[PDB]
């Protein structure tokens, strides 16, 4: 502390006099080489200058910014490394360094695309002064550049917040891959500060960042997304939401005339807000829209309740689409001060659905909701609310549900995954009705629009009807008054799509129909005669008998004989014909398999009364009998 | 065994011997992949093969060529893939692989079996390297010949001679040449009017066979510039076909071994053609086509003969030169703007090949501040995970060394920078293949070849940083990605130099800097900061008087362990060449001497590694008898035994298991020079070594100081020091011998005892009168009687002090004495008066059992808890409802006070939280208050028994017990009424009487240091009162500074002035 503060006027008062003397050395325009060595010495000064008054450049240590300048604009290799230091943070000095840091940008750091590919540890220290990290480091123009935004970021956001301005232009423009850089380093920095003013300055400051000014549109699109990074990762203590929403609340009536980009503009920094809302609800919205009391519920009112139907000419293409991802969120301030919501009893209004027909029509963007969305989420949300107000046979009908339902359209698509989700805590004995209904519906389901088959559909379709299994409640009531085509067409089209499970190479097929008809026992085994009238013996001459065996067995014998070799030869005999093929054999294994399951058939078929069966057990052993050539060793 | 060759083979072959038309193309094709599927191995492979010559030879080399090709066909691709896959050691196995060869190639007098011929080649270089390859070679010699037919055989015989040259037989000395020349007439008259391109035999063939010949054929004759320059650059000009990048290796790995004869023609012409090589070169580096490892070598190599070409001309020339390094400056620059990647390599050590000539006409330094510069950002930027792992990055520091070498003026700042250069290189080191390595090895001379020209002020500070970047990247050292290993590359790096022997020098420096690092000193604290941190009101005072005798920054005292296991091995078996002796001996005596004795104990261990090292110490103990009766080596023996003298009487003894085990292995090579002095003061030493004979043999421990004491001292002229020598010795080896293995203790431990002829005898005469047999316990003490309480007692005793086998032994045996002892209270139940033995064969019985809760506590954990609580509800029972009998608890208690006998550290204090505890249950039994003064077996005979042992024998040793017990108790002492007011006098009787029974110890056996925790421990209790002692012990004290004795007074001054002031 004595020699900290003993070195650095003296090092300023023959800064005056050995700097003037650097004079050449500095603004070499031959010292070429001895320029860059003054650096490092500023730098090595500025380290041992943080503490107490030398770090301060206004009063006693007068201008060395006349010093950081001439550097930054004589050259550019080996500038990125005597640089990431200085963080002065003062005005005047904001109109050089921008003016000067932004010309260096402009040929230095690209919006282009990524054209790419304790003790001891003193000495660590020691041998740390000498120029660049000896313990910080334990295609060649794109990883330099990734370098120096860690030069740029390491420090960075602490310094100060007009900083963030020039990082910003860098989010946008083009995407490039420090993105994750970012989140990292952004995250860890809102936080890192942990002081006010500083803090809301940020805010203020990028918040006029969407203020007037003359953009384009990726500008704002990009400004979202390291937007909401800025601010859905920060501290406390917070009015400065109160009264900019104070002002932001008289932002709420807008209206837009037919415009190529007025409607998108008014509208960009119009899902901002309510964007920045609801982060700055939930943890802060319990005590502020309680506060308010009328305020909150004003537009709380004026915001929601609008849905977005019978528009036309653009609109719906890229607003519609921003203008819902809000909607439910505006929803959330509500659910942050809701008791018994009356938003969520019921619905407002009469209409078509708001999600849009075409996303439901491309079936890839239905696998993104899979994927999940931000419109997905509140719904899932307000599961959160809605089990902490949730609460026999009077217990199950009333909880919602039924306001909610699947309807006779086309669109169901929707409120499907959105019940993925609703099964995780909505099984059982909560509610009946919907599980029972849920089934009659995934009848031609996603895979039947679509042949090819999807690994999103199925696994979900497959995983549906696995809750609605084990449930008693869901079993049985649909299987006696109504199983019927509901059951008939799932069995008819289960058996009817599990083809080619051999380009796939998944035994997944099996367990999946086998853990189905476990338990839906239930409902005439139409499956019975119509898998054996499906017989799929193709003669062994290629590899097609394969696809045949398990298909003929591994369903059967299960727990009960299921119609058992009686119900599947009476309605036709094609289990003669299924004898045929047995004795055909080609492939080198799985042959026998066939006979394993004759086998298994012919034991609890003469355990049960049998007798009809036995002429055929004869038969089987003239086959037996009918081998033995060709060598009998196999 | 039957196997499942030997069976597979005989069916499935006496079958296909009538039956193969299509059934066995199919069948042989399965057993094909059978056999290809691999005790397993080497079964299969010798059966099959003497199957295969006496089933698959002579069978299927009849019947039809179709029918049997289709066999041969596949046999031979599985039988060749298996002969690469298949271990060695089938030499004749392959002598009869070749009779078959030149069968199949007999049988094949035919596209699919000449391919499969070829698979019988490659496979035919395998092994070689001997005598009995010649004597078939100059038979098949002929054979490659006779091209005959027109069919694409050219390939083969230019590759079977390719199979002599890797083979390499002097013998094929007259044969192989008369070949090659007709080669050379072959490929000439090919070309320009058949086919506008040779086919697939002419490339691959020739080409494979006029590159692994050419290891004779000297000079050019015009032979070279005509052959390569028509077909080699024309096969360095094809893009198009796949396999044609496969076609393009074979002829670079051609100039890389053509680099001699390569450089009498390109030194000729590729001058004017140096758009012609450099095009070859640059565009080879443009597809990753299986052969980027052939990019590199045809490159590299390509470059190393540039490099001999710059020095293999004049200055004359030069124009060219100049050209085509600016040129190499051209991708210098441009590199930036799009990067090379890789083809930063090509200038990288193209700045290493060709650095020197140009200096000569114009100053280029230049190229090196850039570089440099350049290479500072493939290291700096190494503050980030864009760069993978270090690849090639000793290879342009390479280039580093080849021209920081050259240059003749010394730069400047950037000094710096290849520096950091070097440690991270040198941590670049351990993540490696073999091959990797070895080149390392090489870069790192050359940084220390041209920076040891300038100025050597640098590399000191490498390596103080360098081991310190080792030590601590070692922290959570492997000693349960990066370890000591690497620097185990030192010595080949040491293997050459000059600079080796500074680097000797440098290690020194090194850690006689680095522990002074305060980096020991720290972790001493720790444990007394491990202790006062767990202080609250009324646990505080118990963690202050219960202590063990003798033994933060937790990096560093785990940092100082890691070094000398990285010494050890390293130093002492490289030759010293005399140069250890004159720093290792006298002077380097002197820093350990300064550095020695803190207490840490891995730097002790550290002293020895050079202590048995120095190659000719008979200077050092000759000169030494001459002394007593070449100055520096004396004063070192000064350091030596007087360093000596205090080792383990200052820490033999104070010791504890672990500084023990690691305080007499110093103590086993002081004897080596000071050996006739070190017999008659330290022979405890081997004797000593008890316990260090059964953890020894995990580490050959202890008990390996045992052996090579005797053997020294045998060769020793002393005769007449055995007497007061060998009874005590070998009174104890004998039974370190009842069984580096356990029983190779003992076959070393024959050829001792015996070497002496009869010298034995005067030893287990003394094991049996000093160690007094087995005590034995005293006239012994509803269906069947059991009782016998003595026989079942002994040997639940026997168990538990070994405790050894996993302590399934130990575990129910203890468990079992457990319920025993509960047992020896149900007689001393009735109302009888027989069988009143159970009270003084307790006496024997009570054991001092505490040492088995105590051990248990080091590695039982679980038995401990089984018996502290034991022994403390066994206190209350005989203390508050017995008498008469308890006695014999304070007997062996008041002898665990004895324990310091066996200097056990931990037994002693462990004990003593007993004695508090005692007393503790007494101090809730305030009974017999009548009684106290009627009945005599309370307080006064306690503290009568207490005091009188402090003091008794001169403090003789059963003091400093003393000290910690009364300590142990003072918290609860402090309470007390009016008694300790009466027995306060005793107090400062006890403060004088204790610290006059040690001024006189003259030894620092360790007590000092209690008997101060003890004074202050009586200055609290003034508290005021009448104060009708205090006239007197005040008067009393001031007559004491006289005493003196050394250190009493020293102390008692304070408390003059300290008492002279209440009153």
């Amino acid at each position: 502390d004595s020699w900290w503060a003993k070195d650095s006027p003296l090092e300023t008062k023959m800064a005056v006099l050995a700097l003037l003397a650097k004079i050449l050395q500095i603004d070499s325009s031959i010292s070429l080489l001895a320029d860059t060595k003054l650096d490092l010495h500023l730098k090595g000064q500025a380290v041992t200058l943080l503490p107490f008054f030398t770090s301060l450049t206004g009063g006693s240590l007068e201008e060395l910014r006349r010093v950081l300048e001439q550097l930054i604009v004589a050259h550019f290799p080996m500038q990125s490394r005597e640089f990431p230091p200085g963080t002065p943070r003062f005005n005047n000095y904001v109109d050089c360094m921008k003016k000067f840091l932004d010309a260096l940008e402009l040929s230095q750091s690209p919006m282009l695309l990524e054209l790419m590919t304790l003790e001891s540890v003193y000495e660590m220290f020691r041998k740390d002064d000498p120029r660049l990290s000896f313990t910080r480091q334990s295609k060649l123009n794109e990883s330099t550049f990734d370098t120096q935004i860690t030069k740029k970021m390491g420090y960075y956001k602490i310094l100060d917040v007009m900083y963030s301005r020039l990082p910003k232009d860098d989010v946008h423009a083009k995407e490039s891959k420090i993105n994750q850089v970012f989140h990292g380093s952004c995250i860890t920095e809102g936080n890192e500060l942990t002081k006010t003013l500083i803090k809301l300055c940020y805010d203020a400051f990028t918040e006029n960042m969407a203020g007037e000014n003359q953009l384009l549109e990726r500008r704002r699109l990009y400004h979202c997304a390291a937007y909401n990074c800025a601010i859905s990762v920060i501290c406390c203590v917070f009015n400065e939401l109160k009264f900019y929403q104070g002002f932001l609340f008289s932002e709420k009536p807008e209206k837009n005339l037919l415009i190529f980009e007025n409607l998108i503009d008014l509208k960009r920094r119009y899902n901002f807000p309510v964007e920045v809302e609801v982060p700055m609800e939930r943890k802060k919205k319990y005590i502020e829209i309680r506060k308010e009391a009328r305020e909150a519920a004003n537009g709380d009112s004026d915001g929601p309740s609008y849905m977005s139907s019978l528009s036309y000419l653009a609109d719906s293409t890229l607003s519609e689409e921003m203008s819902q991802f809000d909607f439910s969120t505006g929803v959330q301030s509500y659910s942050y001060s809701s008791q018994d919501p009356r938003p969520a009893t019921g619905r407002f209004r009469r209409r078509e659905q708001r999600d849009p027909t075409v996303h439901d029509d491309v079936l890839e963007l239905e696998m993104d909701e899979l994927n999940r969305h931000e419109c997905m989420a509140p719904l899932t949300a307000l599961v959160k609310h809605m089990h902490r107000s949730l609460g026999s046979v009077p217990r199950d009908l009333p909880s919602w549900m039924k306001f909610l339902h699947g309807k006779l359209g086309n669109p169901i698509v929707p409120l499907n995954i959105r019940l993925f989700l609703a099964k995780l805590v909505i099984n059982t004995e909560e509610v009946f009705r919907p599980y029972a209904k849920h089934w009659l519906s995934p009848l031609l389901q996603l895979a039947a629009s679509e042949n090819n088959g999807g690994e999103g559909i199925h696994y979900m379709v497959v995983e549906i009807v696995a809750t609605i299994l084990s449930w008693t409640g869901l079993a049985t009531p649909t299987g006696v008054p109504k199983d019927e085509v509901l059951a008939n067409r799932l069995l008819n089209f289960l058996m009817k799509h599990v083809f080619h499970p051999k380009r796939a190479v998944f035994r997944h097929n099996l367990e999946i129909i086998k853990t189905l008809v476990e338990c839906w026992k239930d409902c005439l085994s139409i499956p019975y005669r119509l898998i054996f009238e499906k017989f799929s013996g193709k003669d062994p001459n290629s590899k097609d008998n394969s696809v045949g065996i398990q298909l003929l067995g591994i369903v059967m014998a299960n727990d009960l004989p299921p119609y058992d070799p009686q119900c599947g030869i009476q309605s036709s005999e094609y289990f003669q014909a299924l004898v045929n093929n047995m004795s055909f054999v080609r492939y080198k294994e799985v042959y026998a398999a066939a006979a394993e399951v004759l086998g298994l058939i012919l034991r609890y078929v003469m355990e049960r009364k049998n007798i009809l069966e036995e002429s055929l057990c004869e038969l089987v052993a003239k086959q037996l009998k009918q081998h033995q050539n060709t060598m009998e060793d196999k | 065994v039957r196997c499942s060759l030997l069976r597979l083979q005989e069916t499935l072959s006496a079958a296909d011997r009538c039956g193969a038309a299509l059934a066995g193309h199919q069948l042989i094709r399965g057993l094909g992949q059978e056999c290809v599927l691999s005790a397993v191995l080497a079964l299969q492979t010798s059966l099959v093969f003497s199957r295969d010559f006496g089933l698959l030879v002579f069978v299927r080399k009849s019947l039809n060529s179709i029918e049997f090709r289709e066999c041969r066909e596949e046999i031979l691709k599985f039988l060749c893939i298996f002969l690469e896959k298949m271990g060695q050691k089938i030499a004749p196995y392959s002598v009869e692989i070749k009779n078959t060869c030149t069968s199949v190639y007999t049988k094949d007098r035919a596209l699919d079996l000449l391919i499969k011929l070829l698979q019988t080649f490659r496979s035919s270089r395998l092994m070689d390297e001997f005598k009995i390859g010649e004597l078939f070679s100059k038979f098949y010699g002929e054979l490659a010949l006779k091209k005959k037919i027109p069919d694409t055989v050219l390939e083969k015989v230019y590759e079977l001679l390719g199979l002599l040259g890797e083979v390499h037989p002097s013998e094929m000395i007259n044969n192989a040449e008369n070949l090659f020349r007709a080669f050379l007439g072959e490929l000439k008259t090919q070309m320009t009017s058949a086919v506008r391109e040779p086919k697939l035999p002419v490339l691959a063939g020739c080409l494979k066979g006029l590159s692994s010949l050419l290891c004779n054929f000297t000079k050019s004759m015009e032979e070279d510039p005509q052959t390569s320059r028509e077909i080699f650059n024309f096969v360095l000009k094809a893009i198009r076909p796949q396999i044609d990048l496969k076609r393009y290796a074979v002829p670079s790995a051609g100039l890389r071994l053509f680099a001699l004869h390569a450089s009498q023609f390109s030194t000729c012409l590729l001058d004017n053609y140096v758009s012609l090589f450099e095009v070859l070169l640059k565009w080879c580096a443009h597809t990753n086509v299986e052969l980027k490892k052939a990019a590199l070598s045809a490159l590299e190599s390509f470059l190393k003969q540039v490099s001999n070409m710059v020095a293999k001309n004049a200055e004359m020339h030069k124009n060219k030169l100049q050209y085509f390094m600016e040129q190499f400056y051209g991708i210098i620059r441009n590199v930036d703007s799009n990067n090379k990647e890789l083809s930063i390599a090509i200038r990288g050590y193209g700045l290493f090949a060709g650095p020197c000539k140009v200096i000569n006409a114009k100053d280029v330094d230049f190229m090196y501040v850039e570089l440099i510069q350049r290479c500072k950002q493939m290291f700096l930027t190494q503050t980030d995970t864009g760069d993978d792992r270090v690849y090639q990055m000793p290879s342009f520091l390479q280039s580093v060394a080849s021209v920081l070498l050259y240059l003749d003026t010394v730069p400047e700042v950037y000094t710096p920078v290849l520096e950091h250069l070097v440690v991270m290189q040198i941590d670049s080191f351990p993540q490696y293949s073999p091959k990797m390595q070895l080149v390392c090895c090489r870069a790192i001379v050359k940084v220390f070849l041209a920076l040891a020209a300038k100025g050597p002020v640098l590399r000191n500070c490498i390596s103080t940083v360098v081991h310190q970047g080792l030590i601590r990247i070692c922290s959570k050292p492997v000693v349960l990605k990066d370890y000591v290993d690497l620097f185990r590359h030192l010595l080949s790096s040491d293997q050459m130099a000059d600079e080796a022997f500074f680097s000797v020098n440098s290690s020194s420096e090194s850690l006689n800097h680095l522990l002074y690092d305060e980096f020991v000193k720290s972790v001493l604290k720790i444990v007394e900061k491990l202790d006062l941190t767990l202080e609250i009101q009324t646990v505080g005072e118990q963690e202050n008087g219960d202590e063990a005798p003798g033994v933060t920054s937790d990096p560093a005292a785990n940092l100082h362990p890691a070094k000398p296991k990285d010494f050890s091995a390293f130093i002492n078996l490289v030759e010293f060449c005399r140069e250890i002796l004159p720093e290792k001996q006298a002077e380097f005596f002197e820093p350990w001497v300064y550095s020695f004795s803190y207490e840490l104990i891995l730097q002790s261990t550290r002293l020895p590694l050079i202590s048995g090292f120095y190659k000719l110490l008979s200077i050092t103990v000759r000169n030494a008898k001459k002394i007593k009766y070449d100055p520096e080596k004396y004063s070192c023996f000064a350091l030596f035994v007087k360093f000596g003298k205090e080792v383990a009487v200052k820490m033999k003894q104070y010791k504890d298991e672990l500084l023990a085990s690691c305080l007499t292995f110093l103590l086993s090579l002081p004897h080596n020079i000071i050996e006739l002095d070190v017999r008659a003061y330290v022979p405890a030493l081997q004797m000593a070594f008890k316990l260090g004979l059964s953890y020894t043999p995990l580490a050959e421990v202890g008990l390996n100081a045992l052996e090579e004491w005797s053997i020294y001292i045998d060769r020793h002229v002393m005769q007449p020091y055995y007497k007061d020598i060998l009874p005590c010795l070998d009174g104890y080896l004998k039974t370190s011998a009842l069984s580096i293995s356990l029983e190779e203790i003992r076959i070393r431990v024959v050829q001792m005892l015996g070497s002496l002829g009869g010298q034995i005898n005067k030893n287990l005469l003394t094991v049996t009168s000093s160690d007094e047999m087995m005590k034995s316990y005293v006239a012994w003490d509803r269906e069947m009687k059991p009782v016998i309480f003595l026989d079942v007692f002994l040997p639940r005793v026997t168990e538990l002090a070994l405790t050894a086998s996993d302590r399934q032994t130990k575990v129910a045996a203890c468990e079992l004495l457990h319920s025993m002892v509960m047992f020896m209270l149900g007689k001393a139940t009735q109302m009888p008066e027989g069988g009143q033995g159970a009270p003084p064969m307790y006496q024997l019985y009570k054991r001092t059992f505490p040492v088995l809760l105590r051990l248990a506590c080091d590695v039982d954990q679980v038995t401990r808890q089984l018996y502290e609580p034991l022994v403390m509800q066994l206190i209350h029972w005989f203390t508050n409802n017995k008498k008469f009998e308890s006695q014999d608890t304070v007997a062996l208690l008041e002898a665990i006070l004895d324990g310091i006998v066996d200097p056990v550290d931990s037994t002693l204090r462990d004990f003593c939280g007993r004695c508090i505890r005692e007393f503790l249950k007494w101090s809730i039994k305030q009974i017999t208050p009548q009684q106290q003064e009627k009945s005599p077996v309370n307080t006064k005979s306690l503290f009568k028994r207490l005091y009188s042992l402090a003091l008794h024998p001169n403090a003789f040793k059963r003091l400093g017990a003393s000290l910690a017990f009364n300590n142990i108790y003072r918290e609860f002492r402090e309470e007390e009424s009016l008694v300790e007011q009466f027995v306060f006098e005793a107090l400062v009787i006890y403060m004088e009487s204790l610290a006059l029974a040690h001024a006189d110890e003259k030894s620092l056996g360790t007590i000092q240091q209690c008997c101060d925790a003890i004074d202050h421990l009586c200055r609290i209790i003034e508290k005021k009162h009448v104060s009708l002692n205090k006239a007197k012990k005040r008067r009393l004290p001031r007559g004491f500074p006289p005493s003196a004795s050394l250190c009493l007074l020293d102390l008692v001054k304070w408390l003059l002035a300290h008492c002279g002031r209440p009153q």
